[PDB]
RNA sequence: UUUACUGCAGCCUGUCGUUGGGUUGUGACGACCCUAACUCUGAGAAGAGGACCCCGAUAGGUGGGCAGUUUG
RNA sequence: CAUCUCAGUAGGAGCGGGAAAAGAAAUCAAUUGAGAUGCCGUAAGUAACGGCGAGUGAAACCGGCACAGUUCAAACCGAA
């Protein structure tokens, strides 16, 4: 088993409760809770995950940690007449996942980049921290980079807000094909939102 | 949706129910002192605090920090105020209650150490130091509860100045109106039976009556918890 | 673990310099792990200033069960410079000691002695 | 409007997560002690609580506070 | 009339271009086959759902418009 060290990082992060990642988790969440909603970091907390998701060690790529509240879409009780099925909102969690929420907040704070992907990095009772990869589509290195130069196209600006990232496509019910995607692909809006 | 109660309007925070915060002299709290530190100060004047209708003492300390203080009874101009554990147990002094002898009167008591003073602050109220223990100390509060406080909770020795303020009957709606001008409270208040049923739970009917028991449960929702809230009992002492 | 002597760390740094001059060295955590697994690690130097900790946290037990001695360097700037680069290097692996083989084996003896 | 019908907020409480370490009493349960997460105070040194509370989810209750209806 | 329907409609917030989304199977089939996606016709008011009430309601096969396939992570090399 001549395995790269990225494999060892992935092994350490496969079951993080029963590895050395638990000690680092207890030491790291103290610093992470104090930080802001969208915090920039030097290196990704899990380098193998970022590299498989598309991170490269070059300028014009930014990695940011985002804190998102745990739980579903907290909603307001309606103050006007509802038919008793559209009146209850405590047991309603929306169609926006927390990963999409974190990606959209990272895209909001960093307007001149694009959200590439993101991955779970840690969590506690009240928060979920996600590390979001962003790309600079106007840096010359990304312009020259042929494996990232698709992002310079006009159709790629606003990926995380048009549901084009991997968490976005998962949330739009496009992880699979065949049966079950009769009302999701090619878009939720195409079938009057009946899928999802 | 029958109209929200006066308590819900007050909790929303409208100008009718907001305190006129610009009228008040200053927030009252004990001076900030580091642990194992002390400061002296002298009274430069007894003023009038509109927030409490009682006097407050303007104290100039040794570091030059002019700080308004809650005035205990008997404090005068040119008196020296001392703070810290090493401060003598004297009226007007700020000391821990763990050094105060049992049976003394204290006021402006702190809930926690270095709190600034929460309990015993109305005009004339006081507390009694009951017992001393290693981790605790008992103080008999103005209500009557034997509250257990930390031994390091500071307090100013003596009863709060302005005692006897409620002895005078109001005697006139204008006098209470003028007091309530500087308050946050709503004046005058309409009885709930006189309201229509949309406004209060107790309103409505051909004749003034609640129609339902005035003792409401503790588990009532907001906008229903009126009347006698969660009463152990009712009526005068039979 | 017993803390290694500072003189032993200095000898390991000079051994890395001489290996760079004469023999073969694998600089970086990826190449260090490959050299450890393949069975060529004459000496493994680790940096104690890694962030995140998952970069070189596997190197210790892996080298310990692959029979390759390891040493902990204080931080990675002089590890990178001593390993011939102007950047950091979280670990370097010595797989061909060259003309510094005897100092490397004495370093291994001292590491096992104070192990 | 209500002890009409069906619900929905709020509130109360069990369980899971947040959530750790040692001790006894039992076969994982209850209590006790600690600081180290966490909470509150202060500009901070630090002080007070502390694996409780708050919070996410789930189960039951109360619930004209509120909604939609019925009342041939 | 409450599940349902009205209807994911009306309305709202974000993003965005001349188009956008989709897109090259962890697919659909049936005993053996096909070979990215979109859109059109049909399957069909059929399967399916439903106080099995009122109503809602596809896809595959198939016939067409148009035809397009690939790039990363990793193994090995190591600044090339
Ligand atoms: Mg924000
Ligand atoms: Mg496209
Ligand atoms: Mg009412
Ligand atoms: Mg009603
Ligand atoms: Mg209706
Ligand atoms: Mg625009
Ligand atoms: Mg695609
Ligand atoms: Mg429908």
């Amino acid at each position: 088993m001549v395995k790269s060290f990225y494999g060892y990082v992935r092994d350490a992060w496969k079951n993080p409760d029963e590895t050395y990642v638990n000690e680092l988790r207890w030491e790291r969440l103290q610093v992470w809770r104090k930080q802001g909603s969208v915090t920039r970091i030097e290196r990704p907390t899990r380098i193998d995950r970022a590299r498989s998701l598309g991170y490269k060690a070059k300028q014009g790529i930014v990695v940011v940690r985002v804190n998102v509240r745990r739980g579903g879409l907290g909603h307001v009780r309606p103050n006007r007449g509802r038919r008793t099925q559209k009146m209850g909102k405590n047991k309603v969690s929306g169609g926006m996942s927390i990963q999409r929420i974190a990606e959209v907040r990272a895209d909001r704070r960093y307007p001149n980049l694009e959200v590439l992907n993101s991955y779970w990095v840690g969590e506690d009772g009240k928060h979920k921290w996600f590390e979001v990869i962003l790309v600079d589509p106007h840096h010359p290195v990304i312009k020259s980079d042929k494996n990232l130069n698709w992002v310079c196209d006009p159709s790629s600006r606003g990926r995380a807000t048009r549901g084009k990232t991997s968490a976005g496509r998962k949330g739009r019910g496009m992880a699979t094909r065949g049966k079950g995607t009769e009302k999701t692909r090619p878009s939720i809006r195409a079938y009057k939102s009946r899928g999802k | 949706m029958g109209k929200r109660l006066i308590s819900q309007n007050r909790g929303r925070g409208t100008p009718t129910y907001r305190a006129p915060s610009h009228k008040y002299k200053a927030d009252l709290r004990h001076p900030r002192v580091d642990e194992n530190s002390s400061l002296r100060g002298e009274v430069v004047g007894i003023e009038h605090d509109p927030a409490r209708s009682a006097p407050i003492a303007k104290v100039a300390f040794e570091n030059g920090e002019e700080l308004f203080l809650l005035a205990s009874e008997g404090i005068a101009v040119g008196n020296i105020i001392e703070c810290g554990d090493d401060a003598e147990v004297k009226p007007g002094n700020i000391v821990p209650i763990g050094n105060v002898p049992e049976g003394f009167f204290i006021c402006n008591v702190e809930s926690k150490p270095n709190d600034g003073g929460k309990f015993v602050r109305s005009s004339g109220v006081y507390a009694t130091v009951v017992t001393h223990e290693a981790t605790r100390t008992a103080v008999s509060m103005p209500s009557g509860n034997i509250k257990w406080l930390n031994p390091k909770c500071r307090a100013v020795v003596g009863i709060v100045a302005g005692s006897g303020r409620v002895d005078r009957p109001w005697l006139k709606a204008g006098k209470k109106y003028h007091k309530m001008k500087t308050r946050a409270a709503k004046y005058p208040r309409v009885s709930a039976v006189a309201m229509n049923p949309r406004d209060h739970p107790f309103g409505g009917g051909a004749w003034k009556h609640p129609g339902k028991p005035t003792t409401v449960s503790r588990n009532a929702p907001p906008g229903r918890k009126v009347g006698l809230i969660a009463a152990r009992r009712t009526g005068m002492k039979r | 673990k017993f803390d290694v002597p500072e003189e032993l760390t200095n000898k390991a740094l000079e051994a890395l310099e001489l290996a760079r001059d004469t023999g073969k060295i694998k600089k970086g955590t990826n190449e260090a792990t490959k050299a450890i697994e393949r069975g060529n690690a004459k000496l493994v130097l680790i940096a104690e200033d890694i962030e995140p900790a998952e970069i070189v946290a596997h190197i210790g037990p892996l080298s310990e069960e692959k029979k390759a001695p390891y040493i902990f360097i204080k931080n990675q700037k002089e590890l990178g410079a001593a390993s011939g680069l102007g950047v950091s290097c979280a670990t370097v692996a010595i797989v061909d000691a060259g003309k510094a083989a005897e100092m490397v084996q004495d370093i291994a003896q001292k590491l096992e002695a104070l192990k």
